């Protein structure tokens, strides 16, 4: 809650940074499943936050 | 948090202070009469001698 408008703030950047570097894509990308993942921990979460 | 209320949601370049803004969101005779006279005090400029 003390952090709210930080976690507005944050969500706005990570969007923006999103489409931005998505501007820049030329082979289409699909929404699939993969054999192998990318682990993150929760705390890269709360620390972020 | 005293009177129960979200924490704010406040602009950085806001053209009110938050004392303005919180002198008529609140519910109470004592405390926002006191924020009036805060955001209404200012000096008298007056020429003496």
């Amino acid at each position: 809650s003390n952090r709210l408008g930080q976690l507005v703030d944050l969500t706005r950047l990570l969007a923006y940074n999103y489409e931005t570097l998505m501007a820049c894509i030329t082979m289409n990308m699909q929404h699939v499943q993969t054999l192998t993942t990318e682990k993150l921990q929760l705390t890269s979460v709360t620390s972020l936050c | 948090p005293a009177f129960g209320m979200q924490r704010m949601h406040y602009r950085n370049g806001d053209p009110q202070t938050p004392f303005q803004i919180a002198e008529q969101q609140i519910q109470n005779f004592q405390v926002a009469n006191w924020l009036h006279f805060v955001n209404n005090n200012q000096f008298r400029q007056v020429v003496i001698d």
